[PDB]
């Protein structure tokens, strides 16, 4: 049967324009859709209904088939609350965990009536010589926050004998996802998570994360056998920058070394009275910042600086300089001539821990141009969802602050 | 016998109950004597008491016949009416169409008129033909078609004709219809009789659904008008654009011919209206009048002589290579012209001086490259090959290196100068040996007077005082003088937040004169290491 789903009070549905698509992108969307049609999953609509939501198609690894997706980011936005399941804090605690795109499963259930015409979609045509073709769903549409909600029912009911099977295993549902941890190693884990999907085929359906592992890395100050003039210069402004966190670090025997028209190149000796302010600072950053516990009711903010080189860094913080966690991002094999590649490769990972640490999607600032992002990001996007974003412009301190986080000695020695 | 689309009233509006506006026995006689035929002809229909809407209908003589016609007044209606979903705004571009045997028009023309009204909606339509001077009830009606005018019709006709068309396509793959306006575009690379033929048994299809097509007068032949271009199916071609000779230039005169001048500047390689705009400075009325000066009326001169070269060109080939390439056309300018085999372009266009707060060339490549790229993916659903006027170093030490993210599609380099490259590059570290220049500048943001002031660690200091600054000013003027007194390698410190910023952006322009000139100075030195520091 079909749930009475609708619109929060006096919101009315999304009429989001189509962004423009590959001819690659056009034809398999096409195809895919002809195919749902067929399946009766969706119909061709007419002009009263004014609304639409865009579309794209994405690649799904492994394969040359090119999965259908759509931003219902605006939808979601204007849909009814339900009042999802509460987020397992155990899931973090995992050395190894596993993501499924659940999202297959929708199709069976029907969508309610009234709600179809807000599903309105389109499939632009190249140089506009054909008009778009319009259809609307009659099921449960993917990446629909009310889809995972509805089909909750069903979901535990297929799952319970699994988790029972293998009550050590955490199974956590987002969107079209489905997250599973286990203290198993490798093989008996992926044996186990195999099982689950064999599991999961006997009714319609179809990453490599490792928790325990996400460190949280402080700052390390720069060591000299010297110090010149510059050097503590910088050094200087960026402890200044750095009090706003931790307030118990001082720069004022410093800046006494810094009194002086002298070359920039020149050396300074070291006063055993700055020496010890250094210490006392190494002390603080030695560990992240007291009083900062994650609000459930406050958006989840992530920002991330380009650092060059292939290399990034992000804080996800509810509360400006209050941060849940840190962390920095290399280019993946393949990337290196590609920002945004890169860039939406991030964005996915630091998403994913979000998700998986505290079960929502971060709001992202992003270091880049609005036209850039918008233009390219499709071209590498590979997660059933989509993320909130802003574009904005990196100061200069902050990129220059975070720089500054430790990295290990040699690396993850993978023998 | 096409099924009505199901309209409604906004929002719980209501129809609208504007008031018949009052005409003379002539245009009523005439009104009443075309209702009369589109009540017979099924388009109209004669109602009563039984209705409390209603919109004005007028009476105009028209040029082709001086016939009288008859207009419905639908604005009310239409700001009642439903949102549906945009019609095509987006129209095809010629660089993007495809070479065809034959094309051909066919004018579904008040194929408006054709397509049924939603029943239920119809008493929206209502309308009255007034009385001789406002005597007993006037005469009755209502819409059962798509009104001219009215806010529905575009986007539904469309859709009717759409569904209508859907067999026929499928039929036969290898024909391409456009649809617009009242205006069927069927092309082919069929034999013209085949084409032809087709042709006919489309208009046959139509015929079955009421659709009424052409009469040998109303035919349209090619080449076609399709807004500044003329179409031939083998080649299109840019319509001989005209400037008028005159004595006498108003300042409309001047801005709807920079206008039409700047439409050109598109395709025509040369036009410049640097000297026209000129004139338009401290004008006082359109009506003005303001005379050209020589240099205004010798630009318009060169203009006149490019403008009567045939522009020329070629639609887009599936299967071979789409290729874009790029000329900085002076700081801030950028052309291109997209081709797939030299010398004949599908389309060209340049993109105007973007006076923006602080950028670079690179940059500004990178932006061009990008509107490029949106454009191509909306003309042929695929992206240029770039071939750019920079060196593939000089792209990877930019980009490298730069604080935003940015990237350039698959490109290549093409020598054609001027290329663009860096015009400095703040060092990584500071310079040994060079002198230091610890530079300050301050003033009262509200006396608007300061200083700025320098001292070296080799003993050279100086101070200048400023009225009519600021404090930003001050500070950069620091470092300007910091430039200006230094030799070729120089280290400066500052606590100017703002060149924290040029030490990230090392922006090449920006909206700041005074910025402008320090990087002036800064292109000129051989080595020139930034530092700041905290202030206070
Ligand atoms: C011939 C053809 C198509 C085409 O790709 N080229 C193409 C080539 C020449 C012309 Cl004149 C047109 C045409 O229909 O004119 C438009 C500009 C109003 C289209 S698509 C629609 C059907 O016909």
């Amino acid at each position: 049967e079909t749930v009475p789903v609708k619109l929060k009070p006096g919101m009315d549905g999304p009429k989001v324009k189509q962004w423009p698509l590959t001819e690659e992108k056009i034809k398999a969307l096409v195809e895919i859709c002809t195919e749902m049609e067929k399946e009766g999953k969706i119909s061709k609509i007419g002009p009263e209904n004014p609304y639409n939501t865009p579309v794209f198609a994405i690649k799904k690894k492994d394969s040359t088939k090119w999965r259908k997706l759509v931003d219902f980011r605006e939808l979601n936005k204007r849909t009814q609350d339900f009042w999802g399941i509460p987020h397992p804090a155990g899931l973090k605690k995992k050395k190894s965990v596993t993501v499924l795109d659940v999202g297959d499963a929708y199709f069976s259930v029907p969508l309610d009536e009234d709600f179809r015409k807000y599903t309105a979609f389109t499939i632009p045509s190249i140089n506009n010589e054909t008009p778009g073709i319009r259809y609307q769903y009659n099921v449960l549409p993917q990446g629909w926050k009310g889809s995972p909600a509805i089909f909750q029912s069903s979901m535990t009911k297929i799952l319970e004998p699994f988790r029972k099977q293998n009550p050590d295993i955490v199974i956590y549902q987002y969107m079209d996802d489905l997250y599973v941890g286990s203290d198993l190693e490798i093989g008996q884990h992926r044996t186990k998570i195999e099982e689950l999907r064999q599991h999961l085929l006997r009714w319609g359906l179809t990453y490599e994360l490792h928790p325990d592992k996400w460190t949280v890395q402080p700052i390390v100050l720069p060591e000299k056998d010297s110090w010149t003039v510059n050097d503590i210069q910088k050094l200087v402004g960026k402890l200044n920058w750095a009090s706003q966190i931790y307030p118990g670090i001082k720069v004022r025997q410093l800046c006494k070394l810094l009194r002086g028209t002298k070359a920039l190149t020149e050396v300074i000796p070291l006063t055993e009275e700055a020496e010890l302010e250094l210490a006392e600072n190494r002390e603080i950053l030695k560990e992240p910042v007291h009083g900062v516990y994650y609000d459930p009711s406050k958006d989840l903010i992530a920002e991330i600086q380009k650092q060059g080189q292939g290399q990034w860094t992000y804080q996800i913080y509810q509360e400006p300089f209050k941060n849940l966690k840190t962390g920095k991002y290399a280019r993946m094999r393949g990337a290196h001539t590609n920002d945004v590649k890169q860039l939406t490769e991030a964005v996915q990972k630091i998403t994913t821990e979000s998700i998986v640490i505290w079960g929502k999607t971060p709001k992202f600032k992003l270091p880049i141009q609005k036209e850039t992002w918008e233009t390219w990001w499709t071209e590498y996007w590979q997660a059933t969802w989509i993320p909130e974003w802003e574009f904005v412009n990196t100061p200069p301190l902050v990129k220059l602050w975070y720089q500054l986080e430790k990295e290990p000695i040699v690396g993850a020695e993978t023998f | 016998p096409i099924e009505t689309v199901p309209v409604k009233l906004k929002p719980g509006m209501d129809g609208p109950k504007v008031k018949q506006w009052p005409l003379t026995e002539e245009k009523i006689k005439a009104l009443v004597e075309i209702c009369t035929e589109m009540e017979k002809e099924g388009k109209i229909s004669k109602i009563g008491p039984e209705n409390p809407y209603n919109t004005p209908v007028f009476a105009i003589k028209k040029k082709d016949s001086t016939k009288w016609r008859k207009l419905v007044d639908f604005r009310e209606l239409n700001k009642r009416t439903q949102d549906f979903w945009e019609v095509q705004l987006g129209i095809p571009h010629p660089a993007g169409l495809k070479k065809k045997k034959s094309v051909t028009v066919l004018d579904v023309g008040d194929a408006y008129f054709s397509v049924p009204l939603d029943e239920d909606f119809r008493k929206y339509t209502a309308f009255t033909i007034p009385s001789i001077n406002n005597e007993t009830p006037g005469i009755r009606y209502q819409y059962n078609v798509l009104p001219q005018g009215w806010k529905g019709s575009p986007a539904i006709f469309q859709s009717s004709m759409t569904k209508i068309l859907e067999p026929f396509r499928k039929q036969n793959p290898d024909i391409v219809i456009y649809q617009y306006m009242d205006d069927l575009y069927v092309g082919s690379d069929l034999e013209i009789g085949q084409h032809r033929t087709k042709i006919e048994e489309l208009r046959q299809h139509l015929l079955r659904w009421g659709l009424t097509t052409p009469d040998k007068k109303h035919q349209k032949e090619p080449p076609f008008l399709w807004m500044g271009y003329e179409l031939h199916p083998d080649k299109w071609t840019v319509q001989p654009i005209v400037l008028p000779e005159k004595d006498s230039w108003t300042v409309n005169d001047i801005q709807k011919l920079v206008g039409k001048l700047n439409w050109a500047s598109q395709i025509y390689p040369g036009i410049k209206v640097r000297q026209l705009c000129k004139l338009l400075r401290g004008t006082k009325a359109l009506t003005e009048v303001i005379p050209l000066t020589e240099e205004a009326e010798l630009e318009l001169a060169e203009n006149r002589e490019i403008l009567k070269e045939p522009v020329h060109g070629v639609y887009y080939d599936p299967s071979k290579d789409l290729i874009a390439e790029i000329q900085k056309q002076g700081q801030g300018q950028w052309t291109y012209q997209i081709y797939q085999e030299p010398f004949k372009n599908l389309k060209t266009g340049k993109y105007a001086r973007m006076r923006g707060a602080h950028t670079n060339d690179v940059k500004q490549l990178t932006e061009a490259v990008q509107k490029i790229t949106t454009e191509s993916i909306v003309i042929w659903g695929k992206t240029p090959k770039f071939k750019l006027p920079i060196q593939k170093e000089t792209w990877e030490t930019w980009w490298t290196e730069y604080w935003q993210a940015t990237w350039i599609p698959e490109w290549e380099f093409v020598n054609t100068p001027p290329l663009v490259k860096l015009w400095y590059q703040l060092e990584k570290e500071p310079i040994v040996g060079a002198e230091t220049f610890y530079v300050d500048g301050a003033a009262n943001r509200e006396t608007k007077l300061g200083k700025a002031g320098y001292v070296t660690n080799r003993g050279r200091q100086k101070v200048v005082t400023l009225t009519d600054t600021t404090n930003q000013k001050t500070e950069l003027q620091a470092i300007y003088l910091a430039l200006q007194d230094s030799g070729l390698e120089v280290n400066i410190v500052t606590d100017s937040q703002y060149a924290l910023g040029i030490i990230q952006a090392q922006p090449d322009q920006s909206e700041s004169e005074l910025v402008n000139q320090i990087i002036e100075q800064l292109i000129k030195k051989e080595k020139v290491y930034l530092a700041w520091v905290p202030a206070h």
